[PDB]
Formats: C-alpha cells, structure tokens, sequence
DNA sequence: GCAGACACTACGAGTACATA
C-alpha cells in the first residue's frame, strides 16, 4: 500500500544484463573448476533471461548432466525460452504471413506447450509489441475472445490457427 | 500373480530405464541421484508424458521399503492443499529430521497447477531455507499457472511429448507380456492415434484387446471411432472436386455407414489444409470457417447443419481457387 | 503461384474444380541514531509545512472549545463554507455543533503532524489511536470512554486529553457506529475528538462526514517544499541545486517524507552533490500511486497538453494508471455513463459502436470469469479504459460526473421486483396458478387498471341506476378478487388523497405517455367504503353458511 | 401392479439387450467374463444408452446384493463440489471390496464410480479427481459419462478408454422398434416406422416414446404415418413452399407474414431449420447460394442453442435465403 | 373476477379450440403410463388451461383447492432463499425461475424431496404425483442439466408437465425425456367464437367486426384479447364498430422509443434513448420483448433493402444480450448500430 | 463434596477477491 511506500526508500532492481550474470558465472565456474566454451555460456545466458537462479540452476543442470558446457550440451536439457518465438510469430501474424505464424504456432504445439500457456504468452507478448494502438487493441480483444474459448473447454490446434487466421485477417481489414 | 488392474497402471515404469523418451533429463536426474546433488525439480509437459512415474522411480530409487514413509511426503489435488497445509504438516515436515535414518527428505506435490497463489507465495522460503534438509518436486501441466518466485527456485525441465519412433518397443514390451496379436499397421494406428501419450495408446490397445482379441489398423479405427487417412481425403476430394448436393450425398452416407464424429473430421480435415498448397486468403478463410464449426459443436446443436457448414466452406473457395489460377 | 494448370509431374497433387467445369492441381506434400524525518520534525507552530487555512481552521477549532475545557471565554466553494461554519455559533451545551474534524487527504503531508502540533500547542495532551490497536467495538467503546469522560489525574495544572484518532477508515463499520453513537448522547460528550483519513469516500464515513468538520488536504505547494527541503539538505551540509528538488517534488507527488528518505538514500556519504540523472532514474524513490476515479477519466477523456507526444506513451501510461487506481468496475461504469457526453467528432457513430463493443466483451469476459471458474480472463478488462482513451482521445476539458445509471437501475428494478411479489402473494392462489407474474405484468396490468377505473359520476349510491350497482358490485368483485384496496395519505401541501395500498400505477404508468383522467376523490372513497362493507359482508355471508 | 411407461420398462437389464454399440457392449461382456475392466468415458448424442450400458453392466457385475456396496452413482442431480470429490469420492475409493454373489456367479474384484454428466463438474473437481483414479485403481474403477467430451479435462480425457456410442442406424432401431412394438401387442405400418426411424435421428429414447405415444393415442389400432407426423411436430411441406414463395417474392412484409405465421402455429425452430435446410441441400440452387445459405442455417442453429429469441433469429435466417433468391432475380 | 379466470374450462371435452388435441390428450393419460410433458407454444394458447385439464382427467376434481406453500432453501454460499409453490392434494407446482441463478439448488434439493416420497394415500389418489415445471425456458443450464436424472428414476412415482414457450431454450437431454405437446395460439375465428361465448353467457351482445378487432390487436393471446374486451366493456356498455381499444403502457412506449430512435442520430438521441431503454427495464420488461418491440417498430420506418439487415443486426445483438448478462450494453448497441446504417442510408 | 469463575479451542458467520 502506499502508506508503506511513502514511508521507506522504495529501492528497485532491474533485470540482470548479461554481462553481470557472466561475471558471477566466471566466478561460479571459477571455484567449481566446470570446463566451458563461449557458445555454451552465451546458451546458458539466453535460457536464464535475466534470472540468476535459472542461471546457476542451468549451470549446475549441464555440468551434472554432460559434464562441459558447450550450446548443445545446454539445449539438450535447458530449453529455448518461449515468448521469443512468440515475438516473431506475432511479427508474421502483423504482415499477414499465415504460414509462417502457422509454422511456429505448430513446432510450440509439438513441443507440449499447452494452449493456455501458449495464448498467455501471445497476450503478454502483444501486450507490448510494437504497432499500431487500435491494431493491438483488436488484437486484444481477438485473443481474449479466443482465451474465452479456451477456458469453456474447446482447446485445439484448431481453435489456435483460427486465432492466428482472425489476427491475420485484423490487418487486412481496415 | 496375475492382477485386476488398467493396463496403464499395471504396466508402471518403476525404474528410470522403463521411460523410453526424454533419454538425456534422465540421464541428468540419474546423475543428480547418484552424486547426492538433486535440486528442486518442476517437471512440466502434455499429458502422459512420464512425470509422476518419473518421480516415483526417483522416490523408490532414493529411500527403500522399510524408511519410505519417513521420506516423501506426496500431495496431490485429491487432498487438500492449503495455506494451513503449507504453514502446518510441510512446514513441520519440511524444518524437522528422520525418525529412522539419516538423509535427505522429499516432498512431491502432484498436480501443481491447481494449488492456490497464497499457498504457492507460503512455499518459496520453505524451499529456500530447508534446501539442505529437503526437496521440492512440483508437477504440472500447465506452466502459467506456477508463480514465477516458484519457477525460478526449480530447476525445470519439460517432459515433452513421446516420439512414436521410441514409443514403439514399450508397446512391444506391453504386447509380448499381454499376448496380443498385432500388425504392423495396427502399432502404426496406435502410435499416430496416441499422439505423444503412452497412457492412451495403452488404453487403445486394451480396448481393442477387450472389443476383437485382434489389433489391426481396422480394428483400432473401428474400436477408437477415428476415421482413416483414406477417408478424410475422399472427403477432402469431394469437397473440392464436386457440387454441394452431391458431396453432401457422399459424405453423408460415408458419415452413416462408419458412423464417423464430426470432430475428428475436423481434425483431421485442419491437419490436411497446411499440407495441401492453398493460397495464403483461403487458407485464412478456411482456418477461420473449421475454427467456428469447431466452436458450435460443443453445444447442443444439430451435427448435420454444422457438416454442410463444413462443406460450404471449401465450397466458398473452390471459385477462388479456380480463378485464381 | 500457388495453383498450377499443368498437373504436377513428381509431387502429389489435390484436384480442385470450380462449378463450371474445368480443372486445377494444387500439391499435396544523536544525529545518526534518528531518521531524517523524525530529526527534521515539526515541534512548534510555525514550522509546519502544511496549507495555512488548514492550520488555521484546526487552530480555530481547538480554540474554541476552551469555553467547556477550559472554562475561559477568550482563548488569549471550500472556503466560504469553512469560513461560515467556523462563526455558525454554539448549541445549548456551550459545546462546538462539530464534535469530530476528519482530516481527509494523501499520505505524506502532515496530517498526524498538524494534529499533534495544534493538540499540544492548545493546551491539550495527545491520546493516539491507531490501526495498531484492537478496534473491537468494545476495546473502541471503552477507549474512547476512558480518554474522553475523565479528567486528569494530576488534578490542578493536568493537561486535558485530545483523542487523536490515526486511520479511521481502516475501522470497521461498528467502531464508526460506536462513535456516532457516544457522539451523540443527550455522558455528554466534553472533549475534543481528531479523526485522521486516508480517503473521505469510504463507505464507513458516510454518516461521519455529515457530523464533522470537514478538513481537505490540498498536495503540498512545490516552493515551500523545496525551500523545506534546501533547509534539510544545507544543515545535512550538502549541496542540491533546486531544480533536482523540483524533479524530486513532481516525482514523489508534493510528499515530505517520500522525499526526505529518498534524499536520505541519494546522499549517504560517498557524495556531496546530488545528480539530476539519479532523481531522473527510476531505480529510487519511485512508488505506485493509488489514482483517483476522476483524475483516471481525466486522464482518459482529455488528452495531455503540449517527448511525451508518442501515442504508445500515452497507451501505456492510460493502461498503468487506470490498473492502479483500482475499483474497475467502477471505472467501466463512469466510462459508460461518460463517453456519450463528449464532443464526439465521429458522426457515423464508429467509435460509439466499436466503444459499445468493448463494454460488451467486458461484460462477456465478466461472465465467463465467473461462470467457469477461469479467471486468468481478466487481463483483457484492464484494457478497457485504454480503448476508450484512444477511440475518444480530446483536446477539450471534460466534465465527468460520477455513474449513478446502473445502480439506480438496478435499485429501481429491485423496488419494482418487490412491488410485483407484493401484488402476488395477495393474489388468491385459485388465480394464482392461471397466470405467471411475467403474464400478469406485460398482459393483466394495464388493462386491469382501465378496468378499475371506468367513467363513475359524483353521485350517491341512492340515485344511482340498476345498472350502475351491478357495474358498482362487479367492479368491488374484481377489487377484492385481487387484494386491493384504497386508503387514506398524506401531503405536505395539505390535502387528503387516496391511493391503492399496492401502488402498482408506478408498475403500470410510464412518464413519457400522455396523460389519462383519474377517478376522484368522491368516486374512490366511495369505493373504499364498498371495499369494506363487502368485507364486513363477505364475512357475514361466511358466517352463515358456516 | 401399477403401469410403468416404455422407456423404464424397457431398460435394458443386462449387457445383451444394448443396441448397435457393438465394440463397448464387447469391451464390457469381456469385462463379465473377468478381463482387466479399464477406466470408462462414455461420450455421444443424446438417447444413445450411455446410462443403460453401465447401469446394466454394473448390475450384471454385481448381482442385487452388490450394488449398493460397490456402486456410487453421482450425477448432476446432487451436490458435486471440490468437497464432495475430496471427501465423498475419495472416502468410497478408499474403502475394501468385501462381499460375494450368493448365486454362484463370479464376483471383480472392484468397486465402480459412475460419474454420469460430468460435463457440469467444474476443473478444479475434475482435477482432484485424477490421483484418485492413479493411486485407487487396485481397488476400484470410474465411469465417466457425458455428451461432450471438450468438457471434460486433458487428464481425465487421457485416463480414461473414450468410447464413442454413435448415434443409432436406421436398421437397428427399427428392428428395436419392432420387436418393442411386437412385445406390447400393438401395430404400425412400414412407413410409419419408417418416418418413425426418420424422426428419431438415432434417438431410441426419443423413438420409444413417441411409439408409446402414439399407441396411447391411438388406442390400439393401426398407428399409421399422419399419427407420427402430427406427434412429432413435424411441418408440413406446405408451410416450407409459402416460405419459400414469399422467400423469392422479394418483399419482407410477406416474409414477416410467414415467419409470424409459423411463430404463432408453435413451430420449433429446430425443426423449421432441419426442414429448411433438407429442402436447400436438394434443389437447384447454386454452390455459392447454398454455400451461404447453409453458412447461415448453421449460425443460426448455433444461436438457438445458446437460447436466444426464436422469431428474431428466424427473421434474420428468412432475411439472408430472401437476399439470396432475390440476388438472382 | 376477470373473464380470464371466470370462464376457463375445467374439463378436456370443454375446450373451444384444439378439439382433436384434446381428445388426443383423453386419450393419452387414460392408462397412467403417459411420460414427461413439454407443453409448448406461444403465450396465451392455453397450454396451462390444457395442463389444468388433464390433472383435472388424472385425478378428482381435488386439483381445483390450491393453497400456497413456502420453503426455505440453502444454497452452497449459505444464504437463505425462499420460494412460493402452488401445490394441491394431488399435484404441486414450481416456478423455480423466481430463485434467479439459484434455480439449480431449487432442482437439487426441492424437487429431489418431491421425487423421493411416495403419496401419503394410494386409493383417493393416484399411484404418482405430478410437478408442474412452469417456464423452464428461463431455467439456466445447470438447472436443467440437474433436472434430468430426476426425470428418469423416479418418474413411475413423480410425473413432470414441463410448459414453456420455446423449446430452443431446452437443452435435448431434458427434450429427449419427455414428450413434446405443441398448443399454437388460436386463430381469429376461434378467439371471435371463445369472444361472442364469453359475452353471450355474460348477457351481452358483441358484435363480428369489435371481435375481429380484438383478435388482431391481441396478436393472437387470448388472455389479453378477454382482457381488452371486458376493459371494451367498462368504458362504453354501447360496443360500436370503431370503438378505441385500450393498449399497454409498455408497448406504446416502446413504440415513442423506436420513435425517437428514427427521429434523430445523434450521440445525446442515443443518450435519451438509453434512458428510455432503463425506464422500460426498470419496469421488469424482458429485454427480448424490448427488442422484439424495437424491430417491430423500426421496420415500419426502414424501407424495402434495409429490413433484412436491420432485422439480422436485432437477432445478432439479441444472442449477444442472451450471451452476456447487462441487457443495457447489447440494447444500446444495437440502437448506435441501427442509427449508424439509418444514418448512411439516408445520407447517401 | 459442589457452585462459581477463569481461559481455552472449536465452530459459526461476515466479507473480499480471484489478472498482467
Ligand atoms: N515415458 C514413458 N515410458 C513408459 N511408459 C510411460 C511413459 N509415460 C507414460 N507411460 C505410461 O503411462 C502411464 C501414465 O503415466 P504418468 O506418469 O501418470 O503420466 P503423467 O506424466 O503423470 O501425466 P499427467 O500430467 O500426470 S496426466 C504410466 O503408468 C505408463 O504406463
Ligand atoms: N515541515 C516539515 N519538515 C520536515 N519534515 C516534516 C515536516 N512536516 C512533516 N514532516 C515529516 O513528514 C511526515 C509527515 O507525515 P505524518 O504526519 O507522519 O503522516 P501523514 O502525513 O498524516 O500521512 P499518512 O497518511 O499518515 S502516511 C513525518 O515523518 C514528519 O516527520
Ligand atoms: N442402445 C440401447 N439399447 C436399448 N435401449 C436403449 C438404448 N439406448 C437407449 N435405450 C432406451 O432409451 C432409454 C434412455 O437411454 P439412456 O441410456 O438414458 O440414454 P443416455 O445415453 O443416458 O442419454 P443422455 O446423454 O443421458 S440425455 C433407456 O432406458 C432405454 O429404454
Ligand atoms: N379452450 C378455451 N376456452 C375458453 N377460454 C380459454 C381456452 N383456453 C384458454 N382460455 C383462456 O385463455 C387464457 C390463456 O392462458 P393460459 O390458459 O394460462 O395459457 P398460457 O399459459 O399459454 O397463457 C386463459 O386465461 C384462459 O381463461
Ligand atoms: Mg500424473
Ligand atoms: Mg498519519
Ligand atoms: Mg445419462
């Protein structure tokens, strides 16, 4: 509450840049003596996405698990991190590109994702995307309409190809 | 001793060797086990991937008969998991040792999407401070419903779905130990109609047990109700090669002599849209169109209006196409 | 080219033919012992910080009631209403007609500070109460009773004792009751009560509010602020030019102690000169403010004068405000009952429509959230006011008005829903199962009040016609059949009126309609007095067959 | 000896008596003969035997001894909460199989959970329902039956074997029809058991009633096709040809007219649309106009479903085939 | 007593109109073993009458003395609800559409008790009860999703009579139950006949053309067509051919609001016209109704290539009402939508 | 030995809210 607030220093962090989560990672590496490349460490960097307990929990994944830090020994294990492909799927859903938003929406839906993970991540993804204001208010409003869907019981890939069609047919109707 | 018991719980992977797909996340958590290092887990993915069963090989494989009910305390969304769970039997679990014997305890918590946001926000400092005297395993299905404090103390790792290619000799081992007779065709049926689920691919093959004593391509798609390839695309034929009455006839008699659901039409119909080379506007139109007849079958509404709907669809865009040249 | 005229010689091809017949293939595959807050405090009068009509109506408020305290005579728009009520005299108790001030306003001004001041620069000894106490109703009753019906217990010299009340709106709905109620015992009520808020428009200072003497908190001015704030940081020996303590000042919203502990924080010891760069980072001293209903409509409906003129600037800072305001279903309903009375300049009605839409897919995901219990589908409702502000973006100025529509809808159609069980339940229940309430409403109304009401002249029963009696005795038939019945009312203006004890001309009659002639006052008292008598005889005829 | 109506009185009592639902009927009469009984979702159109299957099978497991001490039946007619999951479900799952047929006939080794119409169980009951089903199996088993499997959860959906009952072929209702019709002493001809096999749409529950209402109209006597018709609400041709004549007049006070006429004979919209759309999928109209107009019939299908008003959606159904026979004219 | 309740019949062999149906209904309830009604049609028809019938066949003619009955209901938030019933000493009936979205716990609990309790006497009365459902098209879908199962294992113990007006707002598993009864409204020369009947036996005289009048200005209800002639009755005894008969407040209300909806175009028209749309619901109109008015209205004003899309606009935002929950929201937009296509119209 | 007084926990009741 702000009674709270107003009485203290209201301090606030920022997410973690990659160069501050790669010193303490020297420094980690360091004092557990964990064989390493660069490519490995820039994979470790982009999973963590600013989080340093997803850092070292990575870390301490692949040194147990493969025993040297290389991207695939990462990717094998880690994962890619989701809503950055989200981001170029909405980009393609922006110039009515259904195909390739079609292509991505298919290999998140063959990775196990579920479709209220999925939608939860294109609203926070066009949440903050950037176009125009009406077209993400539409945008908006299609996704919570298809999020309605999704909740009453109906969630197919089916049901998620007709909302990245509607998105596409959004921009092309003025 | 012979059993009364689902063949998708008598036939259990209770060791880690049993799983067939994520090969390298268990190789990880074999060698979290056996250097005495295993952190907070979160495993996550589709259903009947192997998470339950992936903890309970870890859990029989850490602790043994005699000290087992001193050393995992699993809840799931059957017992109630509240606040007062989370502040009185965890967290008195979680602070306290072993009667029996000396080690490390585990508290596995089932279904953890379902657990409220107040009981998730009481769970991260008893993660956080008692991480020397246990662990915590979270299991859920959906990743959006775990707060992200929760997500960042486990180490994640996504139990996605089973290949067919490595599905296949655990069906083997399930077929040679029930003593089924089954083609090629019929483990092909079953692997492509389980769709990255080991449960129901067992639940398909004791159906089919139970409704012929044979598996074959047929009898799986006659006990399961699907419809074959084959079918789906003399639909598909007769929606874009003929007129409305008499696709209309060919497919509602196809529709009365199989006794085929307009879903898995719809499926199946959706499947086979991307892979034929439409234009980009009528593969708009008709993702939409399968998207709204989707949609109107959840209701009580009259199945035959929605299969001329479906017709109508690809009725719509034959002159399209044909002008499109 | 997607379709191709030639088949295709290697991949599988789909046939696709039109209605005209020909064909296409497409492909298949003690300096640091304190705070500078409390260091930096006010203990005297003239030191405060404050608006100076404030001090001064508090001052005046607390001097007065030294002719009951202290037994002496003398004590040594906004305004115009403060002012008078102020000089409005005494009742005859030589006590104040306020008993209570309720000091209304933001955090972080000097409300505590002001009431602390004047209390113990008027003599009086400050009693606090706050939100870290009890607040039962009977811990409130007998605090109260203890701090304010007793003297002191020094006797001669004893300093009387000022309730100060911190938080008041945090209290419950009783401990409000419990006040009112030992606010007005007619145990009379001998000292003086401050009670101290947060926000005057809570529900449990309805009935304060008429009771009180109402003191607004204006944000403090920038100049006094930070000259104040110059003071602190030039006897802290510290140099801060003052157009970072502007910046300070418009960041933490006109706030002494939001300010000082975030100069407290910047200065330290490592530097002596404050950067503009630090206060112009977000990474302290910033801190979520609560927005008003008004100043989110404001900020909605007008847009901001002339960087700052980005559109998605705009969009997110609507979208953040109108989320931290909170109460959304109140900005949903003054946003409806708002947007129609702008200078609207889409005379097709688009964005009316498309605004229409919005409010529906509010109401839509609204009951999706609580019919399936899924409510990760109120996120999209937080966008809202951000589609009303930029469909209805203005350069005007606005008035918003509060909504008042949709509850004194649903009031009036909760009165009527009352009348309509009413007008059943006095129905016999022969006829009562022959016609629903909905049929009886829309079909067995209207029409029925044209049958009560027919053309009657202001003749006695005596020399009226067979005819007349029979229509006479149908018509008290039908007025008994359904339980009605006139009586007598009153009026301020003086006169006698009758009027049915269901009074279901309001269920019936519409405003706008034009106007019908009603029965008199002769015609409808001689009817009440049939209604009666044929009571009276109903009863006698019962008693006889019985 | 009191009367009991048809649909109760005939009931199927045993596994044998269930109809065309071939491959579950098979699944549960191996089920009798003791095979491994998996976890059950009965899905389909309504009057299909999702109920009648389970309940005659559970009967047959069981015997009238057994019943009331294996089987739990818990419908949307009483209270199913998260609570009554968690305690009452979970209580009875937790209980011993104890007590043998007195017959002589073989007793499983397991309790049965009917959960019939569990579209109306929430998600989150439905979820605590899952472990319950993993960890209780040894000694009890769960029938879940409903009309809409897009209700019931991906979990519950994956825990249990999904069978299909199919809507009923014409053959085998009308065989069911007729030995029905010949156990109860009473006549109908060929086609009014063909228009009754017609009417029904796979609906024996539907079917059994009009033929016993129609043996209680009649008295006795033949029940002929005009007896069906008019007891199945049906709407003759006439009244389609007058909406489609003032369909192809063009105006919309003839159109009005009509759907006012049908609105106040007490025609189902249902029904008008059934017909309606019978009629546009068999005439000469072009693939577009059908297109269209069938496009329309199935939104307009879809909003009768959710309740909304009956002349409203016909006027806008009549609107949009008038626009399209008069976008030719 | 009105001429609504003074002269309906008691007996099926009394009734005016629908003959053949009541015969076929004498016919149907004879040997007991007839199954769950749905009597349905429009308003006024007569389907209660014809309900009332066949209890008055079942039975004695004990189902004539009613009496109210009350009970308390606790829902799951445990929140005291009270309920009015007419129950008789043979049947008893529920209007469970008064809880409002506690309807479900009246099904749950009130019919259950009913349902589960053989008849005190099984000579005087007869080996089942009936429960009277009235207007179970304003039932919500969890209610009748909780109806069914009562419906199919005590209903050889407790008959139901389900009426209703439209049947689309009956999900098909409370429509496969029971057998559909379809009562339409009578036709003009039936309401003139049930009209002269009424008058002659009330010592009247009414003329042919007054009665044809009345028929059509009461879009074939006959409770609101014997409404209009007693109320013809009161103000002139003289019945003329162009006597005024008295209207509905409500509906010429409706008819001023759409009105002034073709009047002006304007966002303040749109004001004073969403407060005549809160006046009209404050007064317990349905908002159907509202809108059926609306276009009934709107369509005289629009000419001959706007009707249909101003009639499909009324039936899209009618779902969209029936979908959401504030009526005022949907209402209001599809008046901003109709003034929007009038505005375009008339402008080009 | 039995009546009165003390604090103790279990239970009933009212209210708020559930998103990024
Ligand atoms: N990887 C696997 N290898 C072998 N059998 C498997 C595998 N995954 C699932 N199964 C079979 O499917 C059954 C159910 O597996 P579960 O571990 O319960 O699935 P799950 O991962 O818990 O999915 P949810 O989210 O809990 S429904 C097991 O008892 C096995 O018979
Ligand atoms: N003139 C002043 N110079 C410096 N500090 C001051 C001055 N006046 C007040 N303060 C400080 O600023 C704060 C004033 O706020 P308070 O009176 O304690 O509470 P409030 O202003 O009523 O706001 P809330 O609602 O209680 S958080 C205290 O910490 C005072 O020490
Ligand atoms: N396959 C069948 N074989 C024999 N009689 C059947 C069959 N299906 C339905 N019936 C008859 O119709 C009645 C109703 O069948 P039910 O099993 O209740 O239908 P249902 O599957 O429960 O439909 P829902 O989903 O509950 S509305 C039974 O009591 C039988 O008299
Ligand atoms: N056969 C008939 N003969 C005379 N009057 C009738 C007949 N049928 C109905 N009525 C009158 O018409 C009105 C119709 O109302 P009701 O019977 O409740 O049907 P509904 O429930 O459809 O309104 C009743 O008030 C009744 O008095
Ligand atoms: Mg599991
Ligand atoms: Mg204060
Ligand atoms: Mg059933």
């Amino acid at each position: 509450i702000e009674p709270i607030q107003s009485r203290c220093a209201v301090l606030r962090y920022t997410k973690l840049t990659d160069a501050q989560i790669l010193t303490r990672l020297m420094n980690v590496i360091e004092k557990e003596r964990v064989p390493y490349t660069d490519d490995g460490l820039e994979a470790i960097i982009f999973t963590a996405q600013g989080d340093m307990r997803q850092a070292l929990n990575n870390l301490q994944s692949t040194f147990s698990g493969f025993g040297f830090i290389n991207s695939e020994n990462v990717f094998k294990v880690c994962d890619e991190p989701h809503p950055l492909l989200v981001k170029e799927m909405i980009q393609h859903c922006v110039n009515a590109n259904i195909d390739e938003a079609y292509k991505i929406l298919a290999h998140l839906w063959h990775l196990g994702y579920s479709p209220e993970d999925i939608i939860g991540n294109i609203f926070r993804v066009c949440k903050t995307f950037q176009m125009a204001e009406y077209l993400k208010l539409e945008f908006i409003k299609e996704i919570g309409y298809t999020h309605m869907k999704i909740a009453e019981g109906v969630n197919s890939l089916l049901q998620m190809a007709g909302l990245l069609a509607r998105l596409c047919q959004k921009t092309m109707a003025p | 001793k012979i059993r009364n018991l689902p063949w998708v719980e008598k036939y259990r992977p209770q060791t880690l060797n049993d799983l067939i797909s994520h090969q390298d996340i268990l190789s990880t958590i074999q060698k979290f086990i056996n250097e005495d290092r295993l952190p907070h887990l979160l495993l996550y993915g589709p259903p009947g991937t192997g998470k339950t069963s992936t903890i309970l090989a870890c859990a029989k494989q850490l602790y043994k008969d005699k000290e087992f009910g001193s050393m995992v305390l699993e809840l799931n969304a059957s017992d109630d998991r509240g606040i007062d769970i989370i502040r009185g039997p965890i967290l008195s679990f979680a602070s306290t040792r072993t009667i029996f014997k000396k080690g490390f305890k585990l508290v596995i918590l089932d279904e953890a999407d379902a657990m409220t946001q107040d009981a998730q926000n009481a769970l991260r400092r008893v993660i956080e401070k008692f991480t020397e005297n246990t662990r915590f395993c979270l299991i859920c299905n959906y990743l959006s419903k775990i707060i992200p404090a929760l997500q960042s103390r486990c180490t994640r790792f996504r139990f996605g779905p089973l290949t067919p290619e490595l599905m296949v000799p655990r069906l083997e081992h399930v077929v040679e130990e029930e003593k089924v007779d089954i083609s090629e065709d019929g483990m092909k049926a079953l692997v492509t109609l389980s769709s990255g689920d080991m449960r129901r691919a067992l639940n398909i093959l004791q159906s089919t047990n139970m409704a012929f004593g044979k598996v074959t391509e047929e009898t799986v798609y006659t006990c399961t109700g699907h419809p074959l390839k084959s079918d789906i695309a003399n639909i598909l034929d007769w929606m874009l090669n003929q007129d409305f009455t008499t696709a209309y006839r060919n497919i509602t008699e196809l529709k009365t002599l199989k006794g085929l659901a307009l879903h898995d039409i719809l499926t199946e119909i959706h499947l086979f849209v991307h892979r034929v080379d439409f234009p980009s506007s009528v593969r708009i139109h008709l993702l939409t169109k399968m998207a709204d007849i989707e949609y109107r079958l959840s209701v009580g509404t009259n199945e035959k209006i929605q299969l001329s709907s479906l017709i109508a669809a690809f009725q719509v865009t034959r002159d399209l196409i044909v002008a499109e040249a | 080219n997607p379709v191709l005229r030639r088949p295709p010689i290697l991949e599988d091809y789909v046939h696709v033919t039109s209605t005209e017949g020909v064909r296409a293939y497409l492909v298949l595959r003690a300096s640091s012992h304190c705070l500078w807050v409390d260091e930096f405090a006010p203990r005297h009068y003239t030191e405060l910080l404050s608006d100076d009509f404030t001090n001064r109506c508090l001052l005046k408020w607390l001097k007065l009631w030294d002719l009951v305290v202290f037994g002496h005579e003398r004590p040594s728009s906004h305004e115009q209403v403060l002012e008078e009520m102020l000089e409005a005299g005494l009742d005859p108790s030589q006590r104040p007609k306020q008993k209570v001030a309720l000091l209304c306003g933001p955090p972080g001004l000097g409300k505590t500070t002001l009431a602390h001041v004047i209390a113990r620069h008027a003599g009086y000894s400050v009693v606090e109460m706050n939100a870290s106490d009890d607040r039962s109703p009977e811990v409130f009753r007998t605090r109260i009773e203890a701090a304010t019906q007793m003297e002191s217990v020094l006797g001669a010299g004893g300093k009387p004792n000022c309730l100060v009340i911190d938080e008041i709106d945090g209290a419950p709905v009783a401990a409000i009751n419990v006040l009112l109620s030992i606010l007005n015992r007619k145990g009379l009520l001998m000292r003086p009560i401050i009670c101290i808020c947060n926000d005057q428009f809570a529900p449990s200072l309805r009935q304060l509010k008429q009771q009180a003497f109402l003191l607004h908190f204006p944000p403090t001015l920038p100049s006094r602020l930070v000259q104040r704030l110059q003071e602190v940081s030039l006897r802290q020996g510290m140099r801060a030019d003052p157009g970072v303590l502007a910046a300070l000042c418009e960041k933490t919203d006109n706030d002494i102690r939001a300010c000082i502990n975030t100069l407290q924080f910047l200065y330290s010891r490592g530097q002596r000169e404050l950067s503009v760069r630090d206060v112009q980072a977000t990474r302290v001293g910033l801190k979520d403010q609560r927005r008003g209903l008004f100043s989110v409509w404001q900020e909605v409906f007008q847009l901001p004068r002339a960087s700052l003129t980005s559109a998605s600037q705009r969009f997110y800072r609507v979208l953040h405000a109108a989320a931290s305001a909170g109460e959304h279903e109140k900005v949903v309903q003054g946003l409806f009952d708002n947007f129609l009375r702008l200078r609207l300049r889409d005379s097709s009605l688009g964005a009316v429509c498309v605004a229409l839409d919005w409010l529906a897919f509010d109401d839509l995901l609204a009951g999706a959230a609580h019919h399936s219990q899924s409510f990760q589908l109120l996120r999209y409702p937080p966008f809202l006011p951000v589609a009303f502000h930029v469909l209805f973006a203005s350069s005007h100025t606005p008035r918003i008005t509060f909504p008042s529509s949709q509850q004194e809808a649903q009031n009036r159609m909760s009165q009527m829903r009352n009348l309509i069980q009413t007008l059943v339940s006095g129905i016999a229940p022969a006829t009562r199962s022959r016609a629903t309430p909905q049929a009886l409403l829309l079909d067995a109304l209207c029409l029925l009040l044209d049958i009560l009401a027919p053309k009657l002249r202001p003749v006695s029963t005596q020399l009226y016609s067979t005819r007349e009696k029979q229509q006479l005795a149908s018509l008290v038939g039908t007025m008994l059949a359904y339980s009605l019945t006139y009586r007598q009312e009153r009026t301020p203006d003086g006169q006698y009126i009758y009027r049915l004890e269901p009074n279901v001309e309001e269920l019936c009659r519409f405003p706008e309609l034009p106007a019908r002639k009603p029965l008199t006052y002769q015609t409808k008292q001689l009817i009440a007095r049939e209604i009666e008598v044929e009571k009276m005889r109903r009863a006698e005829a019962s008693a006889r067959v019985e | 000896a009191k009367p009991v109506p048809w649909v109760e009185k005939y009931r199927p009592k045993c596994v044998d008596e269930v109809a065309f639902q071939e491959e579950v009927v098979a699944v549960l009469k191996k089920s009798l003969e003791g095979a491994d009984l998996p976890n059950l979702l009965f899905y389909g159109p309504p009057g299909t035997g999702k109920t009648s299957t389970i309940l005659a099978a559970a009967r047959e497991l069981f015997g009238p001894e057994l019943f009331r001490l294996r089987v739990l039946e818990l419908n949307a007619s009483d209270e199913r909460g998260i609570q009554v999951v968690r305690e009452k479900v979970k209580n009875f799952a937790q209980l011993t199989v104890s007590g043998s047929r007195s017959d002589g006939k073989p007793c499983p080794p397991f309790k049965i959970v009917i959960l019939d119409e569990a579209d109306s169980m929430t998600s989150a009951a439905q979820a605590a329902l899952r472990r319950t089903m993993e960890k209780e199996s040894k000694t009890t088993r769960f029938c879940l039956i409903c009309n809409y499997v897009s209700r019931i959860i991906e979990p519950l959906t994956s825990r249990c074997s999904k069978f299909r009952f199919k809507p009923l072929s014409d053959k085998i209702q009308q065989q069911r029809l007729l030995d029905i019709a010949k156990k109860e002493n009473v006549k109908i001809s060929d086609e009014g058991i063909a228009y009754l096999v017609k009417v029904s749409e796979g609906d024996l529950r539907k079917a059994i009633t009009f033929l016993q209402s129609a043996t209680r109209l009649t008295g006795g006597k033949e029940i002929t096709e005009k007896v069906i018709t008019d007891i199945a609400g049906v709407i003759p041709a006439e009244k389609i040809d007058g909406v489609f004549a003032a369909c192809q007049s063009g105006s919309f006070d003839k159109l009005e007219a009509v759907v006012k006429d049908l609105i106040d004979e007490g025609h189902a919209a249902t029904q008008l649309v059934n017909q309606l759309h019978d009629v546009v999928v068999e005439n000469n109209l072009s693939d577009k106009q059908k297109s269209i107009i069938t496009e329309k019939l199935a939104e307009v299908d879809k909003c009768l479903a959710d309740g909304a008003d009956e002349h409203l959606q016909l006027i806008s159904l009549c609107a949009t085939v008038m626009q399209q026979l008069s976008q030719n004219c | 007593s009105l001429w609504v309740d003074k002269y309906r019949p008691c007996s099926l062999g009394r009734l005016d109109y629908h003959k053949e149906q009541a015969a076929q209904l004498r016919n149907l309830v004879q040997c007991g073993d007839f199954p769950h009604l749905l009597v349905y049609g429009p308003s006024g028809a007569g389907k209660k009458t014809r309900i009332m019938c066949i209890l008055r066949e079942l039975y004695g003619v004990g189902v004539e003395k009613l009496r109210i009955e009350h009970q308390t209901i606790t829902t799951p938030s445990k929140k005291k609800i009270e309920i009015s019933t007419i129950a008789s000493n043979y049947h008893l009936e529920v209007n469970p559409s008064d809880a409002g979205n506690s309807d479900r716990v009246v099904i749950q609990e009130m019919l259950k008790t009913v349902a589960q309790s053989q008849q005190l006497e099984t000579n005087s009365q007869r080996d089942f009860k009936v429960v009277l459902l009235t207007e179970v098209d304003k039932l919500t879908k969890d209610a009748q999703h909780a109806l069914r199962r009562t419906m199919e294992k005590y209903m050889s113990t407790c008959r139901l009579i389900l009426c209703c007006n439209s049947t689309s707002k009956v999900i098909p598993p409370i429509r496969s139950r029971c057998l559909a009864v379809r009562v339409p409204a009578p036709s003009i020369e039936d309401i003139c006949h049930v009209l002269s009947t009424v008058c002659k036996k009330e010592g009247l005289n009414l003329p042919s053309q007054l009665a044809h009048r009345l028929a059509e200005k009461s879009c074939r209800n006959l409770r609101k067509a014997l409404l209009m002639c007693e109320a013809c009755r009161v103000q002139q005894y003289p019945f003329t051919a162009d006597q005024e008969i008295p209207e509905t407040d409500w509906e010429v209300y409706l008819r001023e609001t759409a009105n002034a909806i073709v009047s002006q175009q304007t966002p303040q028209r749109l004001l004073e016209v969403r407060g005549r749309l809160y006046e009209l619901l404050t007064h317990c109109i349905p908002p159907e109704i509202i809108m059926k008015g609306l276009l009934s209205e709107l369509l005289h004003n629009c000419d001959g290539q706007l009707k249909g899309e101003v009639a499909q606009m009324a039936a899209y935002y009618e779902h969209r009402l029936q979908l959401g929950s504030k009526a005022i929201y949907h209402l209001e937009a599809f008046v901003a939508k109709f003034m929007a296509l009038y505005k375009k119209f008339m402008e080009d």
